[PDB]
């Protein structure tokens, strides 16, 4: 079993059928397992299918750049709970979706999900990244240290050392010949 | 719908060696190259090299990949416990030379 | 089926795969050709070891 | 390879047709039925001088039919129009036999070059060991 | 949620050493499976010769489909006849484009069947080209055999070119040897 | 003697005898291997795959399926359902 | 139609690509031919070279020329072409 962070998720079948642009990242992420099936985003999506403060300027550029997200957040301010908004975009292919709960207003952020090359990734926290790197480093130095120790030989007549595995007048002849 | 025949499944798997992503997905599991049955299957599959079995192949670079990996097999000896020595570093060769082979055969496509 | 076909295998593209070891060794000039010769002859091989009668009775085997 | 250029010429016909239709749909003007009716212009409309409009119409038309002469000449130059598949096999088998024969002929040609090769190296080795015995 | 790639087949489990040694004995003695020794003999071609692979049907010997078999209009059906058919087809294509311009320059609503006519002309032209393609491929193989003939014979002419350079340089050395005599 | 030396070394630049003898052997081996109808049928099988399509500008189309099976080709292919129906493939009498 | 790759399949069972890994070999007839033409090379190299009386004893053999002085030394030398020493 692999938990939620170490998996890259994509639906190229959904890319073949619909295609991914700056507009349809929401339902593409809804098809991803990262999406909450009890979120406020999907209930307002079912309801709609049937300047502004308390936001950072990074989302404000998105709202003033794309309309469907600004009536998305205009429907989202009415309700409360976990939501899904796109903080930054880079056409042709880069997106990010943040988990976000809103209370009345007060907003905290949560886990993000960056999209690269129409492939949904869970944004990892850096502690387990450097922890995995240190797993690799520590195991590798463990292997080096164990593989080194078998070559080490100690004698009492000398110091501790390594296991030993099981003409000089020609330069003067050269310099005298010339 | 009849069952997929042994010919069809073996042809689709032998054809899948043209993509390097499939083989670098397969070679990262230790139990796959550790298994001597998979090694024998690798020496089973050269019957696609001879006609008329080669006629149905669409991308012959899979046959090239099959012929390439077999040169790493005579240097490998299987023991009584099943540890296949010599296969610890061949997948590393695959990730080091991965883009090289497929870019080379893409430029041969052009 | 039909009839067979024999092709010049070395040249298929107009203006290689068949490794005939003669045109891929005798074409190059000797000054850089000798190094790969004594590299492929053996490890630690020297120019002093090459001989007439050695190759003359090596082809006789 | 000729059929490939033919297909390129065919969809070049189609691109020329849609390009001429696009040009005549977008860059046409507004024609006076009478002189007393008002002639208005739009800043969102690509108005062109009518004389160079007609000149561009003429050059579009002439490039269409010069590409048409290219198509006709290329189809006149299609490789093999009078031969059948049986004629193709009757060419292939004699080409097979001729290739086997010219491999043989190249074998005796290389044999003659080898005649000359050991001739010239025998003269060279006789010359050099003669002068080596002379000068020693 | 499953893996990205399918697993290796269950047929790999039968490749055991007992099966390897019993394979020549079984040889001395679409498949109907009877025992484990059937999985070491490679399976023959399907009798239907149309096998499913990668969501499509291939064939052991592909034949070019007709327009009627595919469900379209084959206007015209040893290739001189097809060459003249192609010539009439291209002339009809040019005339039908002129007719399409005429239709759009009186009534831009009746063009729909004219576009269908242009479609039929184009698909007949393309299918005629693909019918000529095995003949064109045979001509390409003829060209390749002629090109290898030409390269062998060009090797011949360069052989006697270098040889004649040897002969007239030999006449030169004979002349200068007689001069030095 | 030196002009005979350049004559000898320019004549040395030609292919030798056993090279074309081995070439003849390979030509007869290809006589053994290749059949004309088989070659043309197999070559026109690969006609739409092993080269770039000489009709597009290839700035919007790539070799996802032209040289190797694509990811989505394996997804929609019958091998994908062969993976799910592998239990029936394990059914051996 | 793509005749070259079908020819590669019907020849080897694989297309032609450069091989950085095993999937060279020097002929012994070729190396003896090059040995004897290099012996001819070093034999005609000393045609333009004057030879001293202490070193007129030489043996053009084994791809070399054996410049020898009796009971003193024997040095064997070779060249790559004519214009280089």
């Amino acid at each position: 079993v692999t938990p939620l962070d170490e998996l890259q998720w994509k639906s190229p079948e959904w890319i073949q059928v619909f295609g991914l642009r700056t507009e349809n990242v929401l339902d593409y992420f809804a098809e991803s397992p990262f999406f909450d099936k009890t979120s406020n985003n999907q209930v307002i999506k079912m309801q709609r299918q049937f300047e502004f403060a308390y936001v950072d300027p990074a989302r404000r550029q998105i709202l003033f750049k794309y309309p469907m997200y600004m009536q998305l957040e205009e429907e989202l301010m009415k309700l409360d709970g976990t939501e899904y908004v796109l903080s930054s975009v880079r056409e042709p292919d880069f997106w990010v979706i943040r988990k976000q709960r809103r209370t009345n207003p007060e907003i905290i952020p949560l886990q993000d999900y960056y999209i690269i090359g129409a492939n949904i990734y869970q944004s990892p926290t850096i502690f387990k990244i450097v922890q995995s790197r240190l797993m690799s480093t520590s195991y590798h130095l463990n292997s080096t240290l164990e593989s080194l120790y078998d070559l080490i030989e100690f004698q009492p007549s000398q110091g501790v050392h390594y296991k030993v595995p099981t003409t000089e007048m020609l330069d003067k002849l050269m310099v005298t010949s010339i | 719908n009849p069952l997929p025949t042994r010919f069809e499944v073996e042809l689709e798997f032998i054809q899948s060696l043209a993509n390097i992503q499939y083989v670098t997905y397969l070679l990262t599991q230790q139990q796959i190259w550790k298994s001597p049955n998979f090694k024998n299957y690798l020496k089973y599959l050269e019957y696609w090299c001879n006609p008329p079995y080669s006629q149905c192949i669409v991308y012959p670079n899979c046959l090239f990949i099959l012929k390439l990996l077999n040169g790493f097999m005579e240097s490998a000896i299987v023991n009584e416990d099943g540890l296949l020595e010599g296969l610890d570093e061949l997948p590393k060769i695959i990730q080091l030379q991965g883009p090289q082979w497929m870019n080379e055969m893409v430029e041969r496509w052009a | 089926t039909g009839i067979k076909l024999a092709l010049d295998p070395n040249l298929i593209t107009l203006a290689s795969l068949v490794s005939n070891p003669h045109e891929i060794y005798g074409s190059m000039p000797l000054e850089q050709l000798i190094p790969i010769i004594l590299r492929q002859r053996g490890p630690g091989f020297k120019f002093v070891d090459l001989n007439e009668k050695e190759l003359q009775n090596e082809i006789k085997q | 390879d000729r059929l490939t250029q033919l297909q390129i010429c065919l969809d070049q016909m189609t691109e020329q047709f849609c390009a001429t239709l696009n040009y005549i749909d977008k860059n046409h003007g507004f024609e006076r039925l009478t002189v007393n009716e008002p002639q208005m212009s739009d800043k969102h409309a690509t108005v062109v001088p009518p004389e160079e409009f007609s000149n561009t119409i003429d050059e579009l038309s002439t490039d269409i039919i010069l590409k048409t002469r290219q198509i006709n000449k290329l189809i006149d130059s299609l490789p093999g129009v009078d031969v059948s598949a049986e004629e193709q096999l009757r060419k292939i088998d004699m080409l097979q036999k001729k290739l086997v024969e010219v491999e043989d002929e190249k074998i005796e040609a290389i044999k003659k070059k080898e005649k000359l090769l050991r001739h010239v190296d025998s003269l060279i080795e006789d010359f050099v060991d003669g002068i080596a015995n002379s000068k020693k | 949620v499953s893996s990205l790639y399918p697993p290796p087949p269950p047929y790999v489990k039968f490749f055991t050493q007992s099966n390897l040694e019993k394979l020549p004995k079984y040889k001395e003695k679409e498949e109907e499976i009877t025992c484990a020794l059937d999985y070491l003999i490679p399976p023959p071609m399907p009798k239907n010769q149309q096998y499913r692979a990668f969501g499509s049907i291939w064939q052991v010997k592909d034949q070019l489909p007709d327009l009627e078999s595919m469900g379209l209009t084959q206007l015209y059906k040893n290739y001189q006849y097809k060459i003249q058919e192609l010539r009439k087809l291209l002339k009809s294509l040019l005339l039908n484009y002129l007719e399409l311009i005429g239709v759009l320059s009186i009534n831009p609503d009746m063009y729909e069947r004219k576009v269908e006519n242009i479609r039929t002309i184009l698909v007949n032209i393309h299918h005629l080209l693909n019918e000529y393609r095995p003949h064109q491929s045979r001509e390409s193989l003829i060209m390749l055999l002629e090109e290898q003939l030409e390269y062998k014979r060009g090797e011949i002419r360069e052989i006697e070119q270098v040889c004649k350079q040897v002969h007239d340089k030999l006449t030169s050395i004979q002349d200068t040897l007689r001069t030095g005599s | 003697l030196e002009i005979l030396n350049e004559c000898h070394d320019e004549l040395k630049a030609l292919p030798m005898l056993e090279q074309v003898e081995f070439e003849k052997n390979t030509i007869l081996q290809q006589r053994s291997k290749i059949n004309s109808t088989e070659l043309l049928d197999y070559a026109t099988k690969l006609s739409k795959f092993t080269k770039i399509p000489p009709t597009f500008d290839k700035g919007a189309v790539g070799p996802n399926n032209f040289i190797w099976p694509a990811e989505d080709a394996l997804r929609r292919g019958m091998l994908a359902m062969a993976s799910l129906h592998s239990k029936e493939l394990t059914r051996i009498p | 139609v793509d005749l070259v790759t079908a020819l590669e399949v019907l020849s080897l069972g694989r297309p032609n690509l450069p091989t950085h890994n095993f999937k060279a070999k020097v002929p012994i007839g070729l190396i003896l031919q090059r040995l004897k033409d290099l012996n001819l090379t070093v034999s005609i190299k000393i045609a333009l070279m004057n030879i001293p009386k202490p070193l007129n004893s030489y043996h053009i053999k084994n791809g070399r020329i054996y410049f020898t002085v009796p009971n003193e030394f024997e040095i064997q030398l070779s060249t790559v072409n004519r214009q280089s020493p």
